[PDB]
Order: C-alpha cells, then structure tokens, then sequence
RNA sequence: AAAAAUGUGAUCUUGCUUGUAAAUACAAUUUUGAGAGGUUAAUAAAUUACAAGUAGUGCUAUUUUUGUAUUUAGGUUAGCUAUUUAGCUUUACGUUC
RNA sequence: CUAGUCUGGCACGGUGAAGAGACAUGAGAGGUGUAGAAUAAGUGGGAGGCCCGGGCCGCCGGUGAAUACCACUACUCUGAUC
C-alpha cells in the first residue's frame, strides 16, 4: 500500500483553474475506494490529525462536566450544563422550531455512566454522530476539529472527505499540510492490496479533471 | 437442427445406400452426393442373436429406428441405392431389402429413385471356394 | 456433453443454364474450426442425378453428373 | 381502552454470519424383487445462552386506576323417533372405536 | 568410471503475412426500491453561481443519501490500437 513519492510537490503556480467563482473556495483531497466492503465490521478509520488550518467550522456544542468544562472555557463559548441536556427532552415540541438549537456534539467520555439510553435513530440516520473516530471529544479537540483536526469515515456505500487548506490561504497553507495530509494518509493501513493508484485535487463545484 | 425452407411445398431429398446380404442387416442415410452421414443403424444394433440379426424383423426394427431419428432434423422425401452382397459372390439381394425398404414408407417417409448398385465383373478374380465345390 | 448437428448450416446447390431446373438440393459442411475451412473442403462433390426431376418430363434414364 | 411522561445526551431493543449443546419413518419406494451383501448411494431439516464485523436497531425506568371484575368464570357442533306430551346417537355418514 | 551414439534446454539467429486469445492505455453510449411536478450512481457537496440593468436550475412540500459548476469509482455495452 506504497506511494513513496515527494519528489518536487512544488508547481500549483497553475492553479487559478480551480478558483473561478467570487467567493473563496473549499480546497480539499480525495482518493477513491478500492479494497472495501460495505455492511461488515472491517474497520477502516484511524482520525489522522493535521498541523495548520484546514478551517471545519459548524456550530460546536460541549457536553462534559469534569476536565471538559474547565479545558473547554479556552475557545470562550457561553458553558450551558444541565440546560443544554433537559433543552432536547421535551421542551419545545409544540413551538414550531426542533428542541435542539445545536449542530455538532461529543461523543461521551465525561458523561460516559450516562451515555447508554436513547440517542440512537435521530443522530444515526442523519450521519452528525458524534464518535471518537473523528474527534468529536471538544476539550483539547475543541481546538483542533473547529480550527486543524480531520478523519476519513466508516460506512456502508463506500466513500471518502478530507481537506488540507484554501485557496485567504496562501502557498504556505497549500503545500506544507500536503506534506503531511500524504505521509499520515498513507501509513494509515487488512494488508491493502494497494488502493493507491492515483489521489485527486477538489473544491467546491464542478466535472472531472485529475492529478495524483 | 434446423434447415431454412418454404413451410408449404418443398420436401428436402436424399440418398440411402441399402446393403443386403444375408448375414446383416444395414440401413445409411447420406446427403444428395453420398459424402457425408446423417442417420445410420444396423440389424445387429436391434436384434441379439447372432443368427437372427439379419432376419426380415430384424431388418424391420432397424428402419422405424432410422426414421425415428430421420423425423428430428426433418427431413421427408429420399433418393434409393439398394444392393446384393456382389464382386464375385451373390447378386440376388438379402432378406433386409423390402423389409428396410416398405417399413420407411409407413413410417413417415416418401419413396423416389429406385435401382440396383450391386458391384458386379467384366471379369475376375478365382472365386473364394474350390474347383471341387463347398461340399454339404 | 455435445450434440453433433449444431455445427452443420445448411447452404444451397446450383446447375448450369444448358439443362432446364436451376434448384438441385442442399449439403452440410462443419464451421471453420481447428484448422480446416467451411469452402476448402466444400469443392468436390459427385452429385449423380438424373434428368427428368432437372427438366419438365423427359426419358428419365440418362443421369448425370455436377462437381463444385 | 389512552399514554401522556421525571425518563443511564427527546423514543426503542431486531437485524446476521458463525462455535459447542440439545428432539426428527405406519405401510413404503429404490436397494437386494431374495432370512443379509448394496431398505444403497436422501434427505432434510430444527432451536439457543456467548467471541470479532451488519439489513435493521444506537443496548436502562417510578407510578394512578385498570375490566367496580372473582388474580375476568360455563357451552356447542345438539343427531332424531311419532301430530305436541315421552325419550335419548360419545362424531361414522366402508363397518367399529 | 568412460570415449562415441539418442534425446531436452539455453545462446549465435533475423522478416512478413493471417487464425484465436489474454491485458491494458486514449475515447461514445451507460443507470426507474417505495417516493418526489421530474431514468435515486457515490461521497465534503450546496443555497448558491454563470453569462447576455435582467434571466435560470433550486432553497421549498417530501421519501430512508436533491438537480449549477471542482473528483473519479462500484457497474454495462461500443469499436479503432506505434
């Protein structure tokens, strides 16, 4: 399951084909899926952790009452404790808005006595379930998954995402994080009979044109 | 199996080169020409005993079997080539001539062509036997 | 595991424009196949027909003969 | 009937593949027409507590009255003899149970 | 044990035509579980962006994963190859 190479990642000085639309456009990576079932328990999703500023930002709640309320107080968002909780139990059903008022959560280590009841057919379904296997811890990971951190999932019909900059980002926020959103998204590896065979560049919009 | 013809109004012909001598029974369907095979079977295929497999029901359970098997690829009508054991031995033929030759004509079958292809000298060989004859 | 007469089409025969009917018969031949021809081989019959099923209503006793 | 809800981050347990462990013939039929060689050589099937992975499902719980309900109780195939009274086939209606 | 004799391989030792394949690189078609005004392929898509002061496909009602433009794999037929 071998790339390495590194030889000379230097030349996106051509890449004003990418960015053609007014706003700023999401720069990302993608390798297709060969070496892969759908249904079974062959467990394919490390969560590799990058260096500088990919930017994954949706609105992050905290959930936690021991260290995670203390050493979550760093980003500075208005701590909600047994009111974020009872606020999804029945509230507000009848007033037309949902009950929740978040978007992203925690997958429970804290509160981890009190995890194993109902969450299960709301969040499941939707595919905004909150796991360890793509930082959704929000303590020392409320720094890194709204600013630098990132994963590559684990489903049934076979797919991928990952980001490394921009195009307010400059050359050094394009080529160094590939530097290591390659090395990292590499030695993550069942002996692969070698899925790699050719990684593709991608942002926001569009039809086919490739790169390894 | 299965030859391309107007459905109402053309039989498709062959050969069949019948050899009879009183020892055996043969029946052997061929093309117009005679160089390829269809559809062949013996008296000693039917009957098992070695004096009665040329006998007139011995050639009689051949020829329904020929026609049985004649009747599947689907063909009708038949040209005629019928024998005598012949060179320098008999030329009066067997008992497996009409007993082959009216069993396929009321087994789903026309008749055309008739004739005799016994081989037969302008003159030959010292016959198989003595001067003095095959005593019994 | 093979059924013999497959492998057998079924192609046409002529006569030349000096006797009367044009349609003689059929014959069947195997594909081209190991290492031998369909039209090779297909070069050299003896078809010995006679005259009058060639004409309207002859002496029927004459016969003849037609290679490919 | 009515299911509200405080309810291990609003409800709910049901999908599936596998290990041991425990239950499947009248007379047959083929066989071996034969007291036995070969009632061969088929079969089916069949259920579950745990060990890694899913279609589906994300795996805990007080109460009130329940039906005032007795911890909710009995029955039938009802067959006919002569005009009603009177009598009484365990369900043969191949015959007997 | 062995000189000779028989047999295989490997080198000197190259060109063309046609028969039948493997196997790939560059293309054109190529998608109807229920349901949705509309042939449900998969993901970060996403309320947004192109041209020629304006338009359009959509946000929307909805099914258990939604129409613009950046990426090609599951899967199925097409034929030319330095």
């Amino acid at each position: 399951s071998r790339d390495t190479l590194y030889e000379a990642v230097r030349e996106v000085l051509h890449g004003n084909q990418r960015k053609r639309r007014k706003f700023l456009e999401t720069v990302e990576l993608q390798i297709s899926l060969k070496n892969y079932d759908p249904q079974k328990d062959k467990r394919f999703s490390g969560t590799v952790r990058l260096k500088s500023t990919p930017r994954p930002k949706f609105s992050v709640c905290v959930l936690g009452d021991q260290q995670h309320c203390d050493e979550a107080k760093a980003v500075d968002i208005p701590h909600m404790d047994i009111e974020a909780l009872k606020k999804l139990n029945k509230n507000k059903k009848l007033v037309k808005k949902l009950a929740k008022k978040y978007d992203a959560f925690l997958a429970s280590e804290s509160l981890i006595k009190q995890i194993p009841r109902i969450l299960g057919p709301g969040l499941n379904k939707a595919g905004k379930f909150p796991s360890l296997l793509t930082h959704n811890e929000n303590m020392v990971a409320k720094v890194d998954e709204v600013k630098s951190t990132i994963k590559f999932q684990m489903k049934k019909v076979l797919c991928l995402a990952v980001a490394v900059g921009h195009v307010k980002m400059t050359d050094d926020e394009l080529v160094y994080n590939i530097h290591l959103a390659v090395n990292f998204l590499v030695s993550l590896l069942k002996k692969n009979w070698q899925n790699v065979r050719a990684l593709y560049i991608k942002s926001t919009m569009g039809k086919p044109q490739r790169l390894y | 199996s299965l030859g391309p013809q107007v459905a109402e109004g053309e039989n498709v012909f062959g050969v069949c080169h019948i050899f009879a001598s009183f020892n055996d029974t043969f029946v052997h369907v061929t093309d117009l020409s005679g160089k390829e095979t269809i559809c062949r079977v013996t008296g000693g295929m039917k009957v098992k005993a070695d004096r009665d497999e040329s006998s007139p029901y011995a050639a009689m359970l051949a020829a329904q079997d020929v026609a049985q098997r004649c009747k599947e690829l689907g063909i009708t009508a038949l040209h005629i080539k019928l024998r005598a054991t012949g060179g320098n031995r008999t030329k009066t033929p067997g008992p497996g001539a009409q007993s082959a030759l009216r069993a396929l004509a009321r087994s789903g079958m026309k008749i055309g062509r008739i004739e005799d292809v016994t081989p037969i000298p302008s003159d030959s060989t010292r016959r198989k036997g003595g001067r003095r004859g095959r005593r019994l | 595991v093979v059924d013999p007469f497959s492998k057998k089409d079924w192609y046409d025969v002529k006569a030349p424009a000096m006797f009367n009917i044009r349609n003689i018969g059929k014959t069947l031949v195997t594909r081209t196949q190991g290492t031998k021809i369909a039209s090779d081989g297909l070069k050299g019959r003896v078809f010995e027909v006679s005259l009058a099923d060639l004409q309207n209503d002859e002496v029927a006793f004459r016969k003849f003969k037609l290679i490919t």
